[PDB]
């Protein structure tokens, strides 16, 4: 196949991940733009590409507004391409850090956005595993703009409330306890990321940090966090409510994605 | 503390 090279013209890009590069590119016979995650191939290993499959499955089973949307999925010689509607705007974490901290209002907002896209993905059976800053998308920079969850690379499938190993995956500072307790594991686990970007979008840094990984993981298992002075003064007992549930350490007790989006300090406006 | 980029880690084991 040759069928991306002579039907798009690559252009800039738009942002790295881990082992891909996401460059803005333009449909030929339409003059339409698109982003194309490229990912080199002759790199990876069967359980690799398995996981690029994966990826692209994942990503069409998904159709919403606030879920970036996959428009193909090409492989050629040393490089696949997955083909994706560009979002402008660039990543929630550069918003963040360009800002510092968000009102309680905006930030109330875009937790709210994020909620529905997770929800999205959990009542259709999907646990993304890797929420965070970096992936999620703004469809512009405009205060209140529309927030899309993107990178699907580690996302799987499950049932319901149902919990299992499906391995160790994810962002340090995000991950849940339960999976570095190594135990079984289900779609709670993004609500608890969800937890940690929310007290970032309040504060403008996470709950948990460390310079020694060990003792960052140990503080998470733990639950370890506070809302110090005079950061947190201001913001409202009903806001640190919600993410003291979403950061609940027994999953069982952690608050679902449904009934976060009833939570008076999202709705009560 | 500070809100810095982090990279995604996957070192399986699923079960
Ligand atoms: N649809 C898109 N429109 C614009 N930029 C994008 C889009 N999808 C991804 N990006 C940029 O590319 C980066 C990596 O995308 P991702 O899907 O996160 O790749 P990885 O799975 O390698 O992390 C994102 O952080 C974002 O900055
Ligand atoms: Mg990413």
């Amino acid at each position: 196949c040759t069928r991306f090279s002579d039907n798009y013209d690559i252009k800039e890009e738009l942002g790295k991940g881990a082992f891909s590069i996401v460059k803005r590119c333009v449909q030929k016979s339409t003059g339409f733009e698109f982003a194309a995650k490229i990912i080199n191939t002759k790199k990876l290993t069967a359980r690799d590409f398995q996981k690029l499959e994966r990826e692209a499955r994942i990503c069409r089973k998904l159709h919403h507004p606030n879920i970036v949307r996959l428009h193909d999925s090409i492989q050629e010689e040393n490089y696949h391409y997955l083909v994706f509607d560009l979002v402008t705007g660039g990543e929630l974490f550069e918003d963040i850090v360009a800002r510092e901290f968000y009102s309680e209002a905006d930030a109330s907002h875009c937790i709210q956005q994020i909620l529905e896209s997770v929800n999205h993905c959990h009542q259709n059976g999907v646990v993304h595993r890797d929420l965070k800053p970096e992936n999620l998308l703004l469809a512009s920079k405009a205060k209140g703009a529309a927030v899309k969850l993107a990178d699907f690379g580690l996302a799987i499938e499950v049932q319901g409330d149902h919990q299992a190993w499906f391995g160790f995956a994810g962002t340090p500072g995000y991950l849940s306890p339960e999976v570095l307790k190594k135990e079984p594991y289900g779609k709670s686990v993004d609500i608890w990321a969800c937890g940690v970007i929310l007290y970032i979008l309040l504060v403008g840094y996470p709950p948990f940090w460390d310079e020694d990984q060990h003792r960052l993981y140990s503080q998470i298992k733990a639950g370890a966090y506070d809302y110090p002075s005079p950061e947190w003064d201001t913001v409202t007992p009903e806001a640190k409510n919600l993410i003291n549930q979403m950061l609940t350490v027994n999953p069982n007790k952690r608050i679902t994605a449904a009934e976060a989006l009833k939570h008076p300090w999202i709705c009560q406006r | 503390a500070t809100l810095a980029r982090q990279d995604t880690i996957d070192e399986g084991g699923e079960v």
